[PDB]
């Protein structure tokens, strides 16, 4: 909330202000002092947020996920085949919103290195759900692989998510 | 205490600070028309972020074509409570019963402007 | 539909009608009897004193003054001025054909100006009703007018007083004032009309207290601007 104030309230703030000044210095010549001239989020809910992709490979954009969630104190987790799932106070998720769409290009072209060497590769993210949760059961924000659509369920199983996957 | 009913557009504590310095940091920015009058030309001409209204004013119907414009126009319009305050926002030590946030050409001020629109289209209902 | 405003509005357009052929009478009028008494028209400024003042005297001049019905339309002094004026006039009886049409024009047009005063009433007493205070402010008819073209009193309040300001410049009110002091008089009676309109469209202040003191406010500046 801010305050403005007008023409003539600054004239007499600027004179009132200078004048003190000067009639200071100008005893101090007299009196011959101067020669003369923490990861964030709520404990009573939780925020949540769920993302969905098509790729993951490049790098660059796995360990950024990795280092943001740990930096932050999100908890959640993430999967994929062979989507993202964070939660945390409000202020956490939001900049990590930003990062995930705004930030991050995902249809960018990178060179990803092999075990024998180095190759081009040449993908979309977009929001599903934010809301609010009874409890987070994730404990810490774990990264995986999943073969199938199955146990990638029976993953989010253990955390009763299933649901939070859409084909 | 109670406002007129028809200041439909009404802002609690909260939202009434985010408005005034919003409009404050417009006031800087120069993207700002203060006045009942000039707030009627942002919105005829196509150029008006939202509208901030004073529930304050004597003449409660002076300012009640500006929500009408509005509406057909789609633009975002709240109320704040004193047009004393909203004066004071504007840079002037009158009051102030109508102003308005115009578009500009890469502001700084757009993140902010939009989450004051989303905030005052929650509050249409 | 059928919104009494736009009744009002076309009711207050004939009146204006009414005085364009009113004018035009009367000019014929002077000068169709301007034979019979051509100094009378610079005796009688009024138009329409002048023209009962000539069904009254028609082709005899003389002994005017002791007329009872001419004493009821001029003031006495001008009945003398007149009188006297008509003993020395240099004009010639008119023809029994070119009285009686004269006389058949001045019928016609008090008849006229009858109905015109009928409907400047009406205006008066619907604008009263359906903006007391913009009414009182710049009048029933100039009132009329710009909600005739606004469209309604609701379209009026909707509006930003500089649209709003044309009609208010050529009001009485603001015509009552030195050509100098005009633009900036219509400027602001425009305003504070624009108030007035919006407590109208909610039917507030409905005996014109606020059109009172809008109008004082602004006669206040009027003088201090003198």
């Amino acid at each position: 909330l801010g305050v403005y104030l007008t023409k003539k309230e600054q004239k007499k703030l600027r004179r009132q202000t200078r004048r003190e000044a000067q009639k200071e210095l100008q005893e101090k010549v007299r009196l011959g002092l101067m020669p003369p001239p923490l990861k964030e989020d709520i404990s009573q809910g939780v925020h949540i947020s769920v993302y969905r992709v098509r790729n993951l490979s490049n790098p660059a954009k796995k360990f950024k996920i990795e280092a943001n969630a740990g930096q932050l104190y999100l908890t959640g987790v993430v999967v994929l085949h062979k989507v993202v799932v964070v939660e945390g106070g409000p202020k956490a998720q939001k900049k990590f919103k930003r990062l995930m769409l705004h930030r991050i290009k995902w249809d960018e072209q990178t060179s990803n290195t092999k075990g024998d060497d180095d190759e081009e590769s040449d993908n979309k993210c977009v929001l599903v759900w934010e809301g609010t949760a009874k409890d987070r059961s994730f404990g810490e924000m774990k990264f995986k692989q999943c073969p199938t659509e199955n146990m990638a369920r029976e993953h989010f199983k253990k955390h009763g998510a299933e649901h939070y996957w859409d084909l | 205490a109670d406002v007129n009913p028809k200041a439909y557009p009404l802002a609690d504590a909260h939202l009434t600070k985010k408005l005034l310095d919003l409009v404050q940091q417009s006031c800087n920015y120069k993207q700002l028309r203060k006045g009942a009058n000039e707030a009627t030309k942002t919105l005829n001409r196509g150029i008006s972020e939202f509208i901030v209204m004073a529930a304050d004013a004597e003449p409660l119907e002076i300012i009640l074509h500006l929500p009408l414009l509005c509406e057909d126009k789609n633009v975002p319009y709240v109320f704040v409570r004193s047009k004393q305050a909203l004066g004071r926002a504007c840079g002037v030590s009158r009051p102030v019963i109508a102003c308005s946030v115009t578009i500009k050409e890469g502001s700084q001020l757009k993140q902010q402007i939009q989450s004051i629109q989303q905030s005052i289209e929650r509050l249409l209902v | 539909a059928a919104p009494e405003y736009r009744v009002i509005v076309d009711a207050n357009n004939l009146t204006v009608e009414i005085e364009n052929e009113l004018n035009i009478i009367h000019k014929f009028i002077r000068d169709k009897y301007s034979k019979r008494f051509p100094e009378l028209e610079s005796l009688v400024p009024n138009a329409l004193d002048y023209i009962r003042t000539v069904k009254e005297l028609g082709n005899s001049l003389d002994k005017c003054k002791n007329n009872e019905n001419l004493q009821q339309i001029l003031t006495n002094a001008t009945i003398m001025v007149v009188s006297v004026t008509a003993s020395t006039t240099q004009g010639q009886q008119l023809s029994e054909e070119e009285l009686e049409r004269l006389e058949e024009a001045c019928d016609m047009a008090l008849e006229l100006n009858a109905s015109k005063h009928r409907i400047y009433e009406y205006v008066e007493s619907r604008m009263s009703f359906i903006a007391p205070n913009l009414s009182i402010i710049i009048g029933a008819s100039t009132a009329a007018k710009i909600m005739g073209v606004a469209g309604g009193l609701t379209n009026l309040s909707k509006m930003p007083a500089c649209n709003i300001m044309g009609y208010i410049y050529h009001s009485d009110i603001v015509q009552s004032l030195p050509p100098d002091l005009r633009r900036k008089a219509a400027r602001l009676v425009a305003a504070k009309c624009t108030l007035a309109a919006r407590v109208d469209s909610f039917h507030e202040s409905t005996e014109g207290k606020v059109g009172y003191e809008l109008k004082d406010e602004i006669e206040r500046k009027f003088d201090k601007w003198q």
